[PDB]
């Protein structure tokens, strides 16, 4: 199923069901939809990791990769999916005949 | 007729401003739709910025080889008619 | 719906709906409006997170993403949406016939 | 309304409305005015961050991005608005006919 | 067995066989399927490791590899398998005869 | 008023209005005078901020922006105003007719 | 013996002899099989070091080289084995006669 | 007044009026004199900051920008004044007629 | 003795003396076998030194060279021996006579 | 004496006497033998510094430059000796006569 394959190509339950259908409608090739969804997922990091990515309380210390690294990883996923779609639709070079009518 | 006369190319930094300043063509798109035609006397001098370029897009020979074909066909014609 | 998809693209609950309608009216292509909205949302980080990127009080220590990183990521998102708009609107090369009347 | 849109573009409640009117007068295109206002806003960081951008008292510690960083971000905003104005007023290349009178 | 070899090229039990067979069907060359599966497994580091790459609790301190490093290594493995697929399918140059009928 | 706009371009309460009149007279273009005033204001950081960019006394610790960064930012502002002066006074390319009398 | 020599090349007792036979079948040259085995061995660093590469408990501290360094070393081994195989099968340039039949 | 204008172009309080007159008469253009005076002022940093630029006594700590940064800033001022003088005396390109006598 | 010189080229008991015979047999030039053996010795660092390059226990602290450094040095040694083999076997340029029979 | 001069060209008597004779016989030029011996000596750092180059016990701390630096220095010695040998055996360019028999 295209929806299930797309939810395999991305994290399974971060997105609601209807926007997966929206992305499937927007692009017929599933990998283009995966790239779009990955960029949209990458937008999320401003909420969680943007406002706080490294905190220490008492002796408790926690560090997480900055927003730049995570969005870079998500963008890399998006670009890989886009290149995958291009290679899917790509076709090699061609030499063809040519002919014009004459009397 | 299409290509014998050379075509002057101008690699301008801003084509719209150049047209507006020089030829008073305020709306170049409509100037294209209307079929308007710039007028040049022939004696022109170009003041360009550092990055802009001007060259002539010119053909070595618009005819190509058609004179040779015409000679061959003329020989065939006078041969067929056996005309002295 | 245009507005719902835009609020998905340009992250929700930072603008009220009237300026979103203005964004849609500015450009028919939704991704161009998304890029514009992403830039105008990037401008708002000076208030929402402020330049005070790290502070320690008592035993609390918090390190938020610096404003440069957040505005950079927002700009990158806007650039991605702009590129999507161009690729959607871009058509490939063309070779066409030419002909002039004569006699 | 132009003043409202400019106060949206140029971050609000830092310039009183008369200089906003001056900005709107200086240039017709609102994005050029926004770039100008952004540069003039970027000038303000002298007092806020040049005097002090990182201080610690007792166990209280506070860090803020240096003046160079914030003015760089504001300059990036100004340049984006300027490029937006240019793209708004830009028009593509043209091939036009030419004709000189002759006997 | 092709599935067993693919489960060696890509480590066990991050997926289930219901998609390993799908990847085998996707491309006849096992290495291409391995590259695809390696990218899809690289996607899973968002959950299996998470961005919280380092933390200290009590006297415990742990420094795991950042998600960017893990996805980079997975991408490198996928690229290696893709290059292996190409080299397996790649054929060297050729000089061949050409001839056209004539009377 | 030219003087008020210049004081907006180059912040108030530092210079007395006499040198502002001088800058206005030395260049009709306001942005040129703004660039000149910004350079001359950059010269004043050696007194207003001084070299002592960081100090700790007791439990107080203050880290001001270094003088090099401040003068760099002032120079950048002056350069921006100078480029504005050029672009305002700049004119695009021109192709004009040429003719010499002859008998 | 081919299996023992491969187990010498590819570091011992991490792969059972079944996949060693599989690699021997896959590639005629032993060094190509060694490169294959090294690339496949490099995947284990995910589990071994990716989830934890530097930890401190109490006064006990232990640091190990990150996953990136170890996978880089394994890739270097793989590339050396591959280049060794190519040089083994490499042959120098050639000048040969040419002759076409003629009446 | 030229002396007061030069003392505005320079930071004052470290040059008695005699050398100011010396600079004024050595170079007619005031900006060249300002550049010379700024270099001469830059020379002084070997005493104030070269001997000591960062010291801590007890809990009292004081850091100042190194001699290299300060002399760099002063040199930048000197170069800006010199370039200002050049642009003052600069004149655009010229096309002029030419004619030689003949009979 | 060839075996003794080779066991001088690699420090004794990282290999049993039997397989030194194999290394000698696979290449008559001793330095080629030395380079091969040095690569094979480089493979052994994962067991002899492991990844744990630094550790502290109690008051003990030891910082061994990382495995990447050791394998790099071993590779450099192998490259040096390979270059020695080539230079020993290399011969300079040549200009020779050419002649074809003719009547 | 050649042996004493070689034991001077190399750091004295980490080797025993027989391999000095071996190197003297391997290359007639003493400097080439010195380069070979220096590389062979550089191999020794594996055990001395590769295993532990920086350790601390109690308040006792001891640091030594890593194996990479020492093998680099030894390689530099080897390359200098090799270049010395080449410069010894180097000879300048030549122009010579040429003549072929003829009748």
């Amino acid at each position: 199923e295209k929806l299930r394959l797309l939810l395999n190509d991305k994290d399974k339950k971060s997105f609601t069901d209807e926007e997966l259908n929206l992305f499937l409608e927007e692009a017929d090739c599933i990998y283009c939809a995966a790239s779009q969804g990955w960029i949209l997922k990458s937008l999320q990091y401003e909420n969680t990791v943007g406002e706080m990515y490294e905190y220490k309380v008492g002796q408790e210390t926690y560090k997480s990769s900055s927003i730049k690294d995570l969005v870079s990883v998500a963008y890399q996923n998006a670009d890989k999916f886009k290149d995958m779609c291009t290679n899917k639709k790509e076709k090699g070079s061609f030499m063809l005949g040519i002919s014009t009518e004459f009397e | 007729k299409m290509h014998s006369t050379p075509k002057l190319k101008l690699k301008l930094t801003d084509v719209a401003s150049f047209l507006a300043h020089n030829f008073g063509v305020e709306d170049p798109v409509k100037f294209a739709k209307e079929g308007g035609k710039i007028n040049l006397d022939g004696h022109e001098i170009l003041f360009l910025n550092k990055d802009e370029e001007a060259e002539f897009v010119e053909v070595k020979s618009a005819i190509g080889d058609a004179k040779e074909l015409l000679k061959l066909l003329f020989y065939c014609i006078v041969d067929v008619s056996e005309t002295p």
